């Protein structure tokens, strides 16, 4: 009755280099609730990260949104790193502007 | 900061066991311990606990006020900030005090009860502690009057979380973490809001020695157990409830005095129904 | 349109890692508006949407007391659950509760809800009649017997018919211009090669509220519901949502593909195509 | 209150 997290990484607004935006990592469909999520900038943990209040769906699985303000560029690569009891190793999902 | 905890209880008898765990950065290993007065001096000559610290058998030397620091290699200092404090209180070091309830141990939901601890030993403080895992004790200063020290613990408005088995302890001046032997226990039970059962006598409440009389506790509610109490404070008899053909739930206690019965449920021994109406049995 | 209010409670034990924790969140439709977290140094119910912030101090004090009491109640329920299931006090467990009301266009009650779960599976739920329970197992059957003996369903029914409806109506008015004004999605189609014989067409919907939406791909008017990649609807973080739908198409056939978008903020359903 | 005020034990 343990459920592994689904992960999406995406921006609040359509990305345009050099323009302030928000980077999001949405984790959902997981159980139990403890989970570790970091946003990364070039492999390095971003500091000013906030998250939504823990809630759950009709099937009892939890979801959370993690987010930080950011200005995207051509060179800088962003990602989301998620660990949960269901995962042997942390999952890393790159931010793809097209996903 | 780390989270420090005592398992199974921070209140522990001499000779028993308690384990301190220091949870930090998702692990339980590599920490140091400190007592309240020495804040940057690790106890046990700076022993680096490789895992939870088991104290067993517990001695009075274990009593104390603890904080931990977890290893943090890649930081200015080698270690973390101090954890929350955990007070290990060691019991069994003085004659036991006494614990009584006013007006009594059966407390109606939403109402209050006083638990009075007292002793002819002068205790500086009294501690009231409900039986169970990881529970905190309440502390009050003792007050002296006419050769006893005593304290009044007010409990309520009464609900389930407050119900259970209570004991009280005293500690004497200069050894605040060393507690007395526990008082005799008091079961504090909450009554209501579950509907009152019916009490009856078979053949009836009029009996003369030496013929048999059975009291029956009955309800349409699916109680799992019934408790028969006779005014005057001998501990209630208990019997499993049995389902009857007309769908009532009933227990028959074969036995004067004035009686009442209460229903209760599986795994829930400290919450009872409203009391039945009283029944007077005469011999 | 119809609307709903829901409160969601999560109560978790974590022996050796922390004190038991209770978190509650409240939603009107897809909009969260309050939160309470027992881990805060000085826990209070707090606003999570702007339209509730000007509710008076008597509201916040009242909600805070109730949550403090509820946190206490559920800490005990975790202990009780341990006894029901014969589990050790070393393990970590979770109780979840969701309850609330749905109302119709006239503001009148359509349905009330009160459901609980233990360790992520159904435990006990109030039935549609709001006067009886469905228990999922023998443990839950103990709770059911208590609740019947204590007339709990009557209490829940009174709440659901009264305060729940009354407050949802109040919140819907307070937040009318966000809660009752659908924002249609901004839409577009992107094209991404896969090989030199195939490519992906992705239909995007952004910045919409409420979350309910339908994105479909058709090929000469026939839904490709079997060959459509549909991502879970996701929050943008500004109280709007995002979704996309993808289909793999043979090269040079891009023109037979149309993306169809349905959402309440749209006057007429949309039909998009890549160019 | 807006939240359920009744306290319910299992
Ligand atoms: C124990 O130590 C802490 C300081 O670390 C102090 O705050 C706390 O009040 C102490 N508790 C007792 C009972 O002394
Ligand atoms: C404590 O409560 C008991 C009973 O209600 C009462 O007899 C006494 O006056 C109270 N105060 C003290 C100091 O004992
Ligand atoms: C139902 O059955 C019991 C056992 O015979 C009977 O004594 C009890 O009085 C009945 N109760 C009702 C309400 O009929």
């Amino acid at each position: 009755i343990q459920r592994t997290p689904k992960i999406q990484v995406y921006s609040r607004h359509p990305a345009e280099n050099g323009k302030s935006n928000f980077l999001n990592c949405y984790v959902s469909g997981f159980h139990p609730s403890d989970i570790e999520v970091d946003l990364l900038k070039n492999g390095e943990r971003i500091e000013k990260v906030e998250h939504s209040d823990l809630s759950f769906s009709k099937d009892w699985s939890f979801y959370l949104l993690y987010y930080t303000e950011f200005t995207p560029t051509e060179k800088d690569e962003y990602a989301c790193r998620v660990n949960h009891v269901t995962l042997s190793q942390p999952k890393i999902v790159k931010w793809d502007r097209d996903m | 900061k780390p989270f420090l905890s005592a398992w199974p209880s921070a209140v522990v008898p001499r000779g028993g066991h308690v384990t301190l765990r220091c949870h930090y950065r998702h692990r339980f290993n590599n920490f140091m311990l400190y007592k309240e007065d020495r804040i940057h001096i690790p106890i046990f000559h700076g022993r680096i606990f490789q895992e939870s610290f088991n104290m067993s058998p517990v001695t009075t030397a274990h009593a104390g006020n603890y904080t931990c620091r977890g290893s943090h290699p890649h930081s200015p200092t080698g270690w973390s900030a101090p954890s929350n404090p955990v007070v290990i209180m060691v019991t069994g070091n003085h004659r036991k005090p006494s614990l009584l309830a006013h007006p009594g141990p059966l407390v109606k939901s939403g109402e209050r009860v006083i638990l009075q601890c007292w002793s002819d030993i002068m205790f500086e403080h009294f501690f009231l502690h409900k039986e169970g895992i990881s529970k905190d004790p309440s502390r009050l200063v003792g007050q002296i009057h006419d050769g006893v020290s005593k304290a009044n613990f007010s409990i309520g408005p009464m609900m389930l979380a407050l119900a259970g088995t209570y004991r009280c302890y005293g500690s004497v001046t200069h050894t605040p973490y060393q507690l007395s032997a526990p008082s005799d226990p008091l079961d504090i039970v909450v009554t209501g809001p579950y509907e009152k059962p019916s009490l009856s006598a078979q053949p009836g409440p009029k009996v003369q020695a030496g013929e048999s009389v059975t009291l029956s506790c009955s309800s349409r509610s699916s109680y799992d157990m019934y408790h028969l109490s006779r005014e005057g404070g001998a501990h209630e008899r208990r019997l499993p409830a049995v389902r009857k053909v007309n769908r009532t739930f009933q227990a028959d206690f074969p036995l004067g005095g004035t009686y009442r019965c209460f229903g209760s449920f599986r795994h829930s021994p400290y919450e009872w129904s409203d009391p039945s109406d009283p029944l007077l049995v005469s011999v | 349109g119809s609307h709903s209010m829901r409160y969601f409670y999560t109560a978790m034990s974590r022996p050796g890692r922390g004190e038991p924790r209770f978190i509650a969140v409240g939603y009107v439709d897809d909009t969260q508006f309050v939160r309470f977290d027992s881990d805060a140094a000085s826990p209070r119910m707090a606003p999570r949407a702007p339209w509730i912030e000007q509710e008076g101090p008597e509201y916040w004090d009242g909600e805070t007391r109730n949550m403090k009491a509820s946190a206490q109640t559920y800490r005990e329920n975790l202990r009780i659950a341990l006894r029901y299931y014969n589990q050790s006090e070393a393990g970590s467990h979770i109780i979840q509760v969701m309850y609330g009301c749905d109302v119709g266009p006239d503001g009148r009650l359509l349905r009330g809800h009160d459901q609980s779960a233990y360790d992520g599976k159904d435990y006990i739920a109030l039935n549609e009649d709001l006067s009886s329970w469905t228990a999922a197992d023998t443990a839950a059957q103990i709770t059911q017997r208590k609740w019947e003996a204590a007339r709990v369903a009557e209490q829940l029914r009174a709440y659901l018919e009264g305060l729940c409806v009354e407050w949802l109506r109040r919140y819907l008015e307070n937040g009318k211009e966000t809660l009752q004004r659908a924002d249609p999605p901004k839409t577009h189609v992107t094209h991404h090669p896969i090989s030199d014989h195939e490519a992906t067409l992705r239909c995007w919907a952004l910045g919409f509220y409420p979350a309910e939406i339908t994105l479909t791909w058709q090929r000469d008017g026939e839904d490709q519901t079997q060959d459509t990649e549909l991502v879970e609807t996701r929050p943008a973080g500004d109280r709007t949502f995002q979704k996309w739908a993808a289909v793999v198409v043979p090269s040079g056939e891009e023109q037979r593909y149309t993306c169809h978008v349905q959402h309440e903020g749209l006057p007429k359903p949309l039909t998009l195509r890549w160019e | 209150t807006s939240t359920l005020q009744e306290q319910i034990g299992w």
